RNA sequence: GGACAAAGAUAAAAACACAACGUAUGGCGAAACACGUCAUACAGAUCCGGUAGGUAGUCCGGACAUAAACAGCGGGCGCUGUUUAUAAGUAACCUUCCUCCUUAGGUCGUCCAUUCUUUGUC
């Protein structure tokens, strides 16, 4: 019944502003403290801001002091986080959390939102290039071989990778994307197959990057000699 | 001065039915204003314990919290498969609120040696003007492993990016990809490229290499 | 028997009123701060002298203590010094004397002084 839904995230350029919303349901925000906590990709939780009930008192963390403002609009039952002068280190999923009732939950945060992603980067939308990680010609005659696709130089996340239009799903590892110094993302998807099958069976990886409207099907095959 | 919460261990390996303990140490007094949360991948944290001893409504009774001075512990009496996640501690005694760096509780498994493969740059990529050589370490446990790049037996530093998969649902294993990015010209000026791997299950450091422009 | 006088013992003794607005801690209010409310504590009734015979929590003077403001020194904080405050009120009322602050200012007064003992001289 109690729910918090964040919204307003997206991609913003460094030094630009964004305004996040936290719409509440099943409770009135005026009777609770509201918190914003962020999580950078691959990192832990970081408390960002809090607003107290019946006074409006705002408390912020050093990383955001002067550049972030937490506000509440009781008539729309929504909390807000205004971000100015944003920089790359601010890229994260932002949760809003309700602080619990003191009699029932102490000061723990008893309800959270799903989060909303904020990406601070000067990169422009770009479709990936997809290259064949061909199977080793020196592969064992009766041993396992490995083949793959490299999805490279795409912004922003995500991409989806299937193999043989999803028929081949066993033994496939799609790796997490890593942001490279270019500001563009890169990942690789690999599958291990029996080496007896390399000439008989055709392997295709299907890469989709919806943000750029990019669908590519790349066939990976052993190279000459 | 802001309060620091130091959580140990950063990563823990255990099995179903294990008794698990995670600790948090505060730089100052935080009284009992400490809470513990569980976060599973891709999901929001869920409150487990508040006021550092109290079980939050609906959380299973196999979770408990204890306070000794400025040290707080979260204990799971018997692990269950749904209990493998990252756990966080938070102080709310004084603003600004601080959270622990986190502790990930992962399934413990038999030591498995990595299978290492090397993929030379594709010809399409060389037509694009860049070269990437990918080392794959497949289906190994534990996650700790070292990957080193040798170009003509010359160790490369600052040109390699690694990516690791989460633990597999069936193998309870990890996989790692290492990509080495060189210019097409720099790639064209050397002949031998090797991926040297060290792992606990490897009795010697395995090296898988290829020679440029060769079958 | 009485009178005057000194020296003792003993007793007595001042009207009216005397203020938590506020602060601190804690509990509670849908409540980390703010706010509302409740509980508890906090307002120099300290010490010494004097007020002309005596009687002072409140008069007069000094000391100490506590609080605030300000000045200075040292490396928001600490120390030092000075000033002020510590109820309203010895205001108001009654009341004597004095002074052209006279539609005022100061000043005498407002309470108690009981009972008994010794000695000196008529
Ligand atoms: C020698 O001892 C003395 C001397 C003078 C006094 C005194 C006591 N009181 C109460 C008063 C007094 C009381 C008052 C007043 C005036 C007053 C004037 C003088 C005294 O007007 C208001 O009430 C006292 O006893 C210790
Ligand atoms: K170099
Ligand atoms: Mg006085
Ligand atoms: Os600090
Ligand atoms: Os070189």
């Amino acid at each position: 019944e109690v729910q918090l839904v964040e919204s307003g995230g997206g991609l913003v350029q460094p030094g630009g502003s964004l305004r996040l919303s936290c719409a509440a349901s099943g409770f009135y925000i005026s009777y609770s403290s509201i918190h914003w906590v962020r999580q950078a990709p691959g990192k832990g939780l970081e408390w960002v801001a809090s607003i107290s009930p019946y006074s409006g008192s705002t408390y912020y963390a050093d990383s955001v002091k002067g550049r972030f403002t937490i506000s509440a609009d009781t008539s729309k039952n929504t909390a807000y986080l205004q971000m100015n002068s944003l920089r790359a280190e601010d890229t994260a999923v932002y949760y809003c959390a309700r602080q619990g009732y003191r009699r029932r939950s102490g000061r723990g945060f008893d309800y959270w939102g799903q989060g909303t992603l904020v990406t601070v980067s000067s990169a422009s939308t770009k479709g990936p290039s997809v290259f064949p990680l061909a199977p080793s010609s020196k592969s064992t005659s009766g041993g396992t071989a490995a083949l793959g696709c490299l999805v490279k130089d795409y912004f922003p996340e995500p991409v989806t990778v299937s193999w043989n239009s999803g028929a081949l799903t066993s033994g496939v590892h799609t790796f997490p994307a890593v942001l490279q110094s270019s500001g563009l993302y890169s990942l690789s998807s690999v599958v291990t197959v029996p080496s007896s099958s390399l000439g008989t069976q055709t392997y295709i990886c299907n890469v989709n990057h919806k943000p750029s409207n990019t669908k590519v099907d790349k066939k990976v095959e052993p190279k000459s000699c | 001065s802001d309060i620091q919460m130091t959580q140990s261990p950063s990563s823990l390996s255990a099995s179903v039915g294990d008794r698990v303990t995670i600790t948090c140490r505060a730089s100052q007094s935080v009284s009992s204003a400490v809470a513990w949360y569980q976060q599973k991948p891709g999901k929001a944290p869920k409150l487990l314990i508040y006021s550092a001893s109290s079980l939050y409504s609906g959380v299973p009774s196999r979770f408990s919290g204890s306070r000794s001075g400025t040290d707080f512990t979260l204990t799971i009496s018997s692990l269950q498969p749904e209990d493998f996640a990252t756990y966080y501690c938070q102080q709310s005694y004084s603003f600004p609120n601080t959270f622990g760096q986190g502790t990930k509780v992962e399934i413990k498994r038999t030591v498995a040696a990595p299978s290492v493969f090397i993929f030379p740059p594709s010809d399409e990529q060389l037509k694009s003007g860049t070269a990437s050589v990918v080392c794959l370490l497949n289906n190994f446990y534990p996650r700790e492993a070292k990957v080193q790049w040798k170009v003509d037996n010359a160790l490369q530093s600052g040109n390699s990016q690694e990516s690791v998969t989460e633990q597999d649902s069936k193998d309870s294993t990890y996989s790692l990809s290492s990509t080495l990015t060189l210019s097409k010209a720099d790639y064209e000026k050397h002949k031998v490229y090797a991926c040297e791997v060290t792992h606990q299950g490897l009795s010697s450091p395995v090296t898988k290499s290829f020679n440029r422009g060769e079958c």
